[PDB]
């Protein structure tokens, strides 16, 4: 699909799917235990563009095995916590030939990443 | 691109054996282990101290463990893609 | 015996720089490779 | 007991950070490492990995190659080791 994928997951939550056309980022708690994600951040680096930062609410739990999808404002999704969050101030996650989406925890450490790169 | 390449570059390598690296066939992998490059990360290290340079790396792999051109090309390519994603 | 194995790591680096041979640092696992580069360079005059 | 420099190095991939970003690499030490060709942190990572993450070989190499003292080689080793456990 022109994009190759590379992923690192060091804790319970993975960056499971990144839409190539910038509509959403999808996280999955791939473990059997709930994950507190209060004040976690998704950081999206597209090529040489300015960095995009989405902050989770000060309290947020991704339950065991469950998924949360963060939608860009332009996708037209329905805001419905905790499975579907809309990023109302940002129109797209961004496109290009190198899309890097990192999950950062509350103390500033990168705990998961998914990178898409096109030939 | 090969399956071995895609499986190696898709995720962190940790302590995978040197044969997990694309291009590392059976004899090549045995020769690398005898020379102390038993894990993929040790070959990564050599790639990094050669400053990711293709010609230096492929010449080192050929002279140290007898890699042919296709093997050294695929090992180099796999390490460069891995490092671009994970370093 | 061999004028290339007897060079110190610093002298090796000085020769790599003097001959404009692209290189990273001289360490144990790169010593033999750079000795050969200098040998080949000095053979091509 | 851990420094901000250390915490910032192990928190994320090192990419193309200069050698001076690694914990324990002070001003004089980093300049001597750059003169020896170690301009980026990842080149020091490379030497760490080819020495098979061995503490004694790595710290002795750093002392004899670039004059690092015991505290500096301890902190650089610790930060490289913790980074590799998290990201390699």
């Amino acid at each position: 699909s022109s994009f190759s994928q590379h992923a690192r997951t060091s804790g319970r939550v993975a960056v499971e799917e990144v839409d190539e056309e910038g509509k959403f980022v999808r996280l999955r708690n791939k473990s059997n235990e709930d994950q507190s994600m209060g004040n976690w951040q998704i950081k999206r680096q597209n090529g040489d563009d300015p960095l995009l930062t989405y902050r989770f609410p000060p309290k947020f739990t991704l339950k065991a095995g469950q998924v949360v999808t963060i939608w860009a404002a332009g996708a037209g999704a329905t805001h419905s916590p905790p499975t579907d969050l809309v990023w109302k101030a940002q129109n797209t996650w961004g496109c290009g030939n190198s899309l890097r989406t990192a999950l950062i925890n509350s103390t500033g450490e990168e705990v998961a990443m998914r990178k898409l790169v096109r030939s | 691109t090969s399956q071995k390449h895609r499986d190696f570059v898709a995720e962190p390598m940790g302590e995978k054996p040197v044969g997990s690296l694309a291009g590392i066939g059976e004899v090549l992998g045995k020769k690398l282990e005898e020379r102390g490059f038993d894990k993929a990360y040790v070959v990564l290290g050599q790639f990094l101290v050669l400053k990711k340079d293709e010609d230096l790396f492929r010449e080192w792999l050929k002279d140290t463990a007898g890699a042919n051109a296709k093997q050294s090309r695929d090992a180099f390519g796999a390490l460069r893609e891995w490092a671009d994603a994970f370093l | 015996g061999d004028n290339y194995a007897d060079l110190s790591d610093t002298e090796l680096t000085t020769l790599l720089r003097r001959y404009n041979i692209p290189h990273g640092p001289v360490v144990g696992s790169t010593r033999r490779l750079y000795e050969k580069k200098i040998f080949e360079y000095e053979t091509q005059r």
